[PDB]
């Protein structure tokens, strides 16, 4: 009935489990090869991980809607609740929660207590200002959200791996005014 | 004083440290500049000989003092990936190492744990020197507590 | 600035304790993720390598290098956790025959990568140094049409990366032998070289 | 109820998938299916466009679950993404069941069975083939976006579903 | 272990107070100790072998090998030969070589950066008579150049150009700095009228207290 209850029900039907450590190892090998072949130019690899994540999310939204049927989020706080409570809870095993709204309710921050995308990772020293590690979700959080026509833009502020206190991503939407005629 | 090293498969070192007792504020008189890299590369031959055999001169990851040479007891350890953890033992007199196998085997076990923590970084590839000060801080605290 | 390629430092034992900065538990907590997310990352991998490569062969070698960089990591982690930290432990066999590292793969590696144990493991009767590792259903790549085999090299890119860094250099290729009710069955065959075999030719 | 010809169209163009399977015959398929798929794409917008003077609300727009198929794909009643849009067509020889998805993508099942509950089993079946489309086409790396379906595996994933229905 | 006992032989032969003449057992000993490590991995041990090999080939007094292994110790230039302390002995083993047969082409072609061939006219009454390329008129070009070793006394003498036109220079006998990039001053082309056809040049000829050597081409590209 409530999304924070039935996300666990989808977590025990038709989600075939796989070990998260394998997911970290293949993502780490991707970003290691991307670091190596771009001649240590670390601003380009955030763009290339964004270009991978856009093509992740624009095909991921049609699996997420297939596995759980939802109506359209009538306000963007319901978008924040589905991204907090079922989107990252079905696919990954993480429950982030929302804080730090703008006063006109255009912007929201997704504080994320622990990341299961980077367990073992320690960054090199020259990359310590110009590489956000887990960039890939931002492309996902464009892509899927661009396909429900929430024309938003997604960017980091801080992360634990860069020595800051916490990982949070601030997303704000620009315009919508578009949808299926039915 | 003891010289400690971790050597790659293509005969290159990823870690090297020398630590001494504080009574001898300078350690290893004149052996440190010339003798100690060469006898370690000499011992790499016989550690490479004993890595493939079954019944030694059990469990093949630890092994005893591998030679005794100018009164120096040279002790080895072989990791799963092929890394070799050769560490020698110096003194003004002869040195007993086999009595410290209750303690030094455990020392090799958690420095193997530290090396696995180093290797799990996807940025750190092999044949790279371990250029981390945190690793130094842990291995000298382990050198202090496993003296 | 501790270990360069230039010198060695000398600092006394039993000195002061230095600062505490970063630490983590090595033993695994039990973490689970959906099959769909790793399948999406896997097809994005194959899509980018399809984009930036010309022909099939170097595409296969690049995918095998991708698998290699997991396998050379994964060896020490699985052997250290099968010998399990600060808790008092006893190290494993550190096995050195050919016929028990493949047993180690088929027992522990496939049950670590996947929920299920690997299916069958047989030799080759027609020739030595050829070993068959076979499953019935590949859970990496069940989402591609079956007539392409090159997208199946990533997992055997793990196996070469599991083997060459363990002291047995080899080479792997993969084919699909459609036997029985399983349309995709995915044999991986392991080609060793002569220089390891006569080594265990020397050891009776 | 009984489904006999499957059609998957684009969200914004001519169709990607068509099978006149389980009719043991030869009918024409070349280049008129693109024209008829484009006219379905037009008249969904035309059929949504005219409003009878209802001016009320959903007091609704939710089926249930008849255990169609063959562990199903979903165990609860669910919701619908076409409140004001074409849902079936009914003629002498066939009834065409259509179901669109919230991204704008529509699925068409031409059914040769003749003459309420049919809408329920149709929406359940077409949501299940949407699930197999997501699980077996969108995961494929060779499949580019908005191209005809080339997967051989999707074929015997849906042939077995239809021959499990009857 | 054969490496260690050949090192022991060579260091025991090093510390004698006698003198010994040339003999080809020393020749085969030097080739097997250099070839024994895979030189032509660990680098400190390669330094500590050939740092003894240069002393033994000095003590034998065969200067061809102290020149050769100095020009093999040039491979380990950018690290592990410290800030002009070991490079001091790397100088005093190469100065009697460069006053003798060691006439090889200064250890690397990575010296010349991208020079600029502008000219600076001062009159607005004359500008580009005609009917990338340069359209040079009667003024002077510029070059800049570096070396990277920790040694001092890299000495360029008589820098001039290739088999191109009557572009000449005057004199260049001054120094260049150790680590930095010292811009060499005005070379002053005294150009001659010729035909309109264009053809680029690779580089120009620089001697390092020797005869003028080959090209030492520009970095990262031909940089035409």
């Amino acid at each position: 009935r409530s999304l924070k209850a039935m996300g666990e029900e989808i977590w025990k039907n038709k989600t075939e489990k796989i070990n998260t450590e394998l997911f970290t190892l293949t993502y780490g090998s991707i970003v290691a090869q991307l670091c190596q072949d771009y001649e240590r130019d670390f601003n380009k690899v955030n763009d290339h991980l964004y270009s991978m994540g856009y093509n992740i999310g624009c095909r991921l939204i049609e699996d997420f809607l297939a596995r759980t049927a939802l109506p359209r989020c009538e306000n963007l706080v319901k978008t924040s609740e589905v991204l907090s409570k079922c989107a990252f809870k079905i696919f990954l095993n993480i429950t982030p929660n929302i804080t730090n709204w703008s006063h006109n309710k255009d912007t929201f921050s997704l504080i994320l207590d622990e990341n299961p995308l980077a367990d073992f990772v320690e960054l090199p020293m020259d990359a310590m200002k110009s590489l956000w590690y887990s960039n890939i979700l931002c492309g996902v959080l464009k892509g899927s959200l661009e396909m429900v026509q929430l024309d938003c833009d997604v960017w980091f502020v801080s992360d634990i791996l860069r020595g800051d206190s916490q990982t949070e991503i601030k997303v704000k939407l620009n315009r919508i005014l578009k949808d299926e005629i039915p | 004083p003891q010289y400690f090293a971790i050597i790659g498969k293509k005969d290159n070192p990823v870690y090297e440290i020398e630590f001494t007792n504080a009574e001898n504020p300078q350690g290893f008189p004149q052996d440190l500049k010339e003798l100690n890299p060469f006898i370690l590369h000499a011992s790499l031959d016989i550690v490479e000989d004993l890595q493939w055999q079954i019944n030694p001169t059990t469990d093949n990851c630890y092994l005893g003092k591998v030679d005794h040479f100018y009164g120096l007891a040279i002790t080895a350890y072989i990791s799963y990936s092929g890394m070799k953890f050769v560490m020698i033992h110096g003194n003004s007199a002869n040195s007993s190492v086999v009595i410290d196998d209750n303690n030094m085997r455990s020392f090799y076990q958690e420095v193997h744990e530290l090396y696995v923590k180093t290797l799990m970084n996807p940025f750190y590839k092999i044949t790279d020197p371990i250029r981390s000060p945190a690793f130094d801080s842990r291995v000298r605290t382990l050198a202090r507590k496993h003296l | 600035t501790v270990g360069p390629k230039q010198a060695i430092t000398s600092e006394a034992s039993t000195t002061y304790i230095p600062s505490r900065i970063y630490s983590e538990s090595l033993l695994f907590k039990r973490q689970e993720a959906s099959l769909s997310a790793m399948a999406f990352l896997f097809q994005e991998m194959i899509s980018q390598l399809h984009r930036t490569c010309k022909t099939a062969g170097d595409f296969e070698t690049k995918l095998s290098d991708y698998g290699h960089n997991i396998g050379i990591r994964l060896l020490e982690l699985l052997n250290f956790r099968a010998s399990v930290s600060n808790y008092i432990t006893k190290m494993r066999r550190r096995d050195l025959k050919i016929l028990d590292i493949l047993q180690f793969i088929h027992g522990t590696l496939w049950s670590y990568l996947f929920n299920h144990v690997s299916d069958d493991l047989v030799k080759s009767s027609e020739r030595d140094n050829e070993y068959m590792i076979v499953d019935n259903f590949p859970t990496l790549t069940q989402f591609i049409p079956g007539e392409n085999v090159s997208c199946e090299y990533f997992v055997c890119g793990i196996i070469k990366g599991f083997l060459f860094n363990a002291g047995f250099p080899c080479g792997v290729t993969a084919h699909r032998m459609p036997q029985g009710g399983h349309s995709q069955r995915t044999v991986y065959l392991i080609q060793f070289d002569r220089q390891v075999l006569d080594r265990e030719g020397l050891r009776f | 109820m009984a489904i006999e010809t499957i059609l998957v169209i684009n969200k914004s163009g001519g169709l990607i998938y068509q099978r006149n399977f389980t009719n043991d015959e030869q009918k024409l398929n070349s280049n008129e299916y693109l024209i008829l798929a484009s006219t379905l794409h037009g008249v969904f917008a035309i059929a949504s466009q005219l409003t009878p003077k209802a001016l009320q609300l959903t007091q609704n727009t939710i089926p249930y679950i008849p255990y169609v198929g063959m562990d199903d794909f979903f165990k609860e009643p669910f919701t619908n993404w076409n409140k004001s849009g074409l849902r079936q067509l009914c003629t002498d020889q066939f009834t065409m069941f259509i179901y669109q998805t919230l991204t704008g993508l529509k699925f068409v099942a031409i059914s040769s069975s003749v003459m309420n509950l049919a809408i329920q089993i149709a929406d359940n079946f077409l949501r299940k083939v949407y699930c197999l489309y997501s699980d077996y086409v969108m995961k494929d790396p060779s499949y580019s976006m908005e191209m005809p379906i080339r997967s051989n595996l999707f074929d015997e994933k849906v042939k077995k579903m239809v021959e499990n229905l009857q | 272990k054969q490496l260690f006992v050949l090192r022991l032989l060579m260091v025991a032969l090093l510390a004698t107070p006698n003198k010994i003449a040339w003999h080809p057992d020393y020749r085969t000993l030097i080739d097997t100790i250099i070839e024994l490590l895979n030189i032509n991995t660990w680098l400190i041990l390669q330094k500590k072998i050939l740092q003894l090999c240069i002393k033994v080939s000095r003590k034998i007094n065969d200067f061809e090998y102290v020149a050769k292994f100095s020009s093999i110790l040039i491979t380990k230039y950018t690290h592990l030969l410290n800030q002009s302390e070991q490079d001091a002995l790397f100088k005093e083993y190469i100065q009697p070589s460069i006053t003798n047969e060691s006439i090889t082409s200064y250890w690397d072609p990575f010296i010349l950066r991208e020079v600029v061939i502008n000219r600076i006219l001062d009159s607005d009454p004359t500008s580009n008579e005609i009917p990338a390329e340069f359209t040079c008129r009667v003024q002077n070009p510029f070059k800049f150049d570096f070396t990277i070793n920790d040694i001092q006394l890299d000495e360029e003498i008589s820098e001039f150009c290739e088999i191109d036109r009557k572009a000449v220079s005057y004199s260049g006998p001054y120094n260049v700095k150790a680590e930095s990039i010292r811009s060499i001053t005005l070379p002053l082309i005294i150009k001659k009228p010729t035909y309109k056809k264009i053809y680029e040049i690779s580089c120009l000829k620089i001697s390092i207290l020797k005869l003028p050597l080959q090209k030492f081409d520009i970095i990262n590209d031909s940089r035409r």
